[PDB]
Parts: structure tokens; C-alpha cells; sequence
């Protein structure tokens, strides 16, 4: 009988964490993972965030689903606290504890608040660094995770410009090595996947996976030996957009052609 | 209704950290030519060269080289 957050990251175990997940998300989903966060010195609070292992239906509807359970003194205040959330982690279900702010705090103090503003902006590395945790901790749960939310984590480099190249190792989709709509293969496979003059990031920007893998652009390196990134998105040029670069690897959308259509054909 | 796979009771991963960037999607995202830096090799796919007069534009035959004297 203690608030579960205020203890220490060893005080509460590996069951309490998930038990206490299905509580601040209104559910009782278990969390692929998480990461319990307690900060000290000038501004002390406690963090504390999971990752779902399902995407709520209510969660792309026309109601917020995004946001933490504002917590200050170790009393609650309100949920759905989003702006501790960027719009790529939107994901995110957790709570956030903070001894600096009034008790009186409410939605729109969180908005405008300078210390709100770095609170978020320091929660958005916990998350993504938690993202490719969960990459490296178990590739089938992040595979689940990337089948619900992935199309959110997407967004990724349109918000943090200069950190593109971390959500681009996140990136998975499907491509011409494998026919599953399953989106495996990351840009982190291919660069080791990578052959003799194919130092060009072949992709396909299409609205549909079926239209997109009937197309083709994709025979044309097929027959090669090229392998060409399968996108089915709606946000899949606005992505591409940005993603003109990675690695020093030049992307190349296939239903457009150059001068590399040139030489490899 | 969560998957759960096989256990997932188990974790205690953590990996703390912070050291990376982070703006707003209000900027540069959209509207760019994808089709940066023109590079691109494969296999030889083979393509007629020499009909058979030797002296297309100078020499289709190579003549210049050995030329395939048959030695």
C-alpha cells in the first residue's frame, strides 16, 4: 500500500509495472516495455512511461487518447496530459509526477509553461532511445508495436529534424526481399544488405501496398538484383520528403527516374 | 487485448539515456526532388555491339587492340 511511481526504480517489480500500466491507460493490455525515470537535484520528478502492446481503437479517433497522468506532490491533477507528448511518441501512455509545480496546475499551465516545454522535450529522448530499447530487447514485440503504432513513428523526422537518422534505424517496412505486407526489413538491414554499386536507397513512394508491389518499376531492379522498400503510407512522400539522405546513402523513389535508371539499365 | 506472445513478464531493461535532438513537424518535410545524387551499378546485362563492317564511327571490332587476329 504505497503509490507505485514514488518508490524507487528497484522498490517496484517487473509485475507491479505492468499491473500499474493497465490502471493510468483506462485497460488491461500489458506493456511490451517501459522505463521508470526519477530525476533530482534543482527539479525533481518522477517519470514514468510504457510502451503498449496494442494500438486502442481510440487512439486515431476524433477524441485525444495521447498524453501522461499529471501527477504534482504525489497527488493526481489529470490524465491525458499530451503536452508531455510530441506527435510521433503520441503512442505513450504513463504518468509524470512533479514536485516544482503548483497543486493548482491545470491543462493550459502544462502549454505554455517554459518548464513544461523541456519536460517534454527531455521525455521525447526517454521515449525513443525506450523505442530502439525495445528494438534490441525483443524484435517480435517491436514488430507488434510498429503494426499498431508505427505509421505514428513515422512522423518522426519532420519533428526532431536534426535527430532524423535515429527514427530511421526505427523505420521498417516491407521491400522485394520478402513479399510480406509485414513491414520487417529497416534501413539498419539494408545498409548491411547492401551490394556492389547499389549505394543508392531504393524505395517506392505509392497510396497502396497492392498498387505499389504491382508496379513495374520494381521488375526493373528486381531482375538486377536491386531491392526496392515497399511504402503503402498516406504520409509516405511527406516522410520521403525528408528522407532524401541517410548514411550518405541518396534515396530514390522508383516511380521517378534519373540518371540511375540510366546506367543500371 | 494484448498479444503477450509467450511470458513478456520480464524485462527490467531500462537503457537510460539523453542525447539527441528535437524541433515540431511545422517546418521542412514535404515538396523535394527524391531523386538526390545519381548513382546506380550492376552486372554487365549485355547489349549488341559490332553488326559486323569493324569500322562503325572508327572500329565497332575494337581494332585497335589485338582485335581477335585468331592466334
Amino acid at each position: 500500500a504505497q503509490a507505485l511511481w514514488t518508490r524507487n526504480k528497484s522498490e517496484i517489480t517487473d509485475e507491479e509495472y505492468k499491473e500499474f500500466y493497465k490502471h493510468i491507460a483506462h485497460d488491461f493490455n500489458d506493456p511490451l516495455t517501459w522505463s521508470h525515470n526519477r530525476v533530482e537535484g534543482k527539479q525533481e520528478y518522477t517519470s514514468l512511461l510504457y510502451i503498449p502492446s496494442q494500438a486502442p481503437w481510440d487512439m486515431w479517433n476524433r477524441d485525444h487518447k495521447h498524453g501522461l497522468k499529471l501527477y504534482v506532490q504525489r497527488v493526481f491533477i489529470m490524465d491525458d496530459a499530451e503536452q508531455f507528448m510530441p506527435n510521433y511518441l503520441r503512442f505513450v501512455r504513463g504518468l509524470i509526477d512533479s514536485s516544482d509545480l503548483p497543486l493548482n496546475v491545470s491543462r493550459e499551465i502544462l502549454q505554455d509553461s517554459t518548464v513544461t516545454r523541456n519536460l517534454r522535450n527531455a521525455l521525447t529522448k526517454r521515449v525513443l532511445q525506450m523505442l530502439e530499447k525495445l528494438a534490441k530487447d525483443d524484435a517480435e514485440k517491436y514488430q507488434t508495436f510498429w503494426q499498431q503504432f508505427g505509421l505514428v513513428l513515422k512522423e518522426g523526422p519532420a519533428e526532431d529534424f536534426a535527430n532524423q537518422e535515429a527514427i530511421a534505424k526505427l523505420l521498417r517496412f516491407a521491400s522485394t526481399h520478402t513479399d510480406s505486407s509485414a513491414q520487417t526489413v529497416s534501413l539498419e538491414d539494408y545498409v548491411s544488405r547492401m551490394k556492389e554499386g547499389q549505394e543508392k536507397i531504393y524505395y517506392i513512394t505509392a497510396d497502396s501496398y497492392a498498387a505499389a508491389k504491382s508496379s513495374p518499376h520494381l521488375e526493373l531492379l528486381r531482375k538486377k538484383g536491386i531491392e526496392v522498400l515497399l511504402l503503402s503510407d498516406r504520409i509516405d512522400e511527406w516522410m520521403m520528403n525528408y528522407l532524401t539522405e541517410f548514411d550518405g546513402k541518396p534515396f530514390q523513389s522508383v516511380s521517378k527516374v534519373d540518371e540511375s535508371l540510366e546506367k543500371l539499365a | 487485448k494484448k498479444i503477450e506472445v509467450e511470458f513478456d513478464k520480464g524485462q527490467r531493461t531500462d537503457k537510460y539515456g539523453r542525447g539527441l535532438a528535437y524541433i515540431y513537424a511545422d517546418g521542412k518535410m514535404v515538396n523535394e526532388a527524391l531523386v538526390r545524387q545519381g548513382l546506380a551499378k550492376v552486372a554487365y546485362v549485355y547489349k549488341p555491339n559490332n553488326t559486323h563492317e569493324q569500322h562503325l564511327r572508327k572500329s565497332e571490332a575494337q581494332a585497335k587492340k589485338e582485335k581477335l587476329n585468331i592466334w
